[PDB]
């Protein structure tokens, strides 16, 4: 690929939501970039981002 | 109120008169009663009941399902159907609420119109042939017998034939 910040490689990023009880498996024999942390969070509603220098 | 009769100079109603919104009391000897004036009565509910019929009549709605279920990816979605319900409840909420309070007051200024209107129409019959006493009331210098009164109702009232007695009893008050 062009590069970008010098790196002609990339990571593709990706994410899911696991609800209690739910278990999660990861598999693999290379190119993965397993997880380290995760966020257990309940959710809330309704809301959105702000973009400003305010 | 807004024309000064009702509320105004005639202090309050005639709990009596059922033959409708609008009409008279008269005195004379040979007795008293209610009555409506029809004229006026049917022409406000013709107008009123053309309102109401007009605030109703006037929703067509199609059909429709409001209802949309999303899953767990689509919150943007869904805060977008949300968005739209929410937009239109306010709408028609605000809009509907401060219609039906002015038009409310509309209509009472179009009753105390009305009741305006028409005593104005008798006291233009009357002019130097009666007095105008209290409120919402006229007291006659010849005496009115039912022929007369029910003639006061239907427009014509027929002045000069009355007017000699009536400049007579009028000089000495």
């Amino acid at each position: 690929r062009p590069k970008v910040r010098d790196r002609e490689g990339r990571i593709n990023y990706y994410w899911t939501l696991l609800e209690p009880g739910d278990t999660i498996i990861f598999e693999a024999n290379g190119n993965l970039i397993a997880p380290r942390y995760a966020f257990a969070l309940s959710r809330g509603f309704g809301s959105g981002i702000i973009n400003s220098n305010a | 109120g807004l024309f000064g009769a009702i509320a105004g100079f005639i202090e309050g109603g005639w709990t009596g008169m059922v033959d409708g919104w609008y009409g008279y009391h008269h005195q004379n000897e040979q007795g008293s009663g209610y009555a409506a004036d029809q004229k006026s009565t049917q022409n406000a509910i013709n107008g009123i009941t053309n309102k109401v019929n007009s605030v109703i009549e006037k929703m067509n709605t199609q059909f429709t399902a409001v209802g949309k279920e999303f899953n767990k990816l689509e919150r943007r979605m869904e805060n977008l159907n949300k968005k739209v319900d929410d937009g239109f409840i306010d709408i028609w909420t605000y809009n509907a609420e401060l219609l039906v309070l002015l038009e409310n007051e509309r209509t009472l200024d179009f009753h105390d119109s009305n009741v305006k209107n028409l005593y104005e129409k008798v006291k233009s019959q009357l002019k130097n042939n009666a007095k105008e006493i209290g409120n919402g009331c006229f007291e006659f210098y010849h005496k009115c017998n039912d022929e007369c009164m029910e003639s006061v109702k239907n427009g014509t009232y027929d002045y000069p034939k009355y007017s000699e007695e009536s400049k007579l009893n009028r000089e000495k008050i």
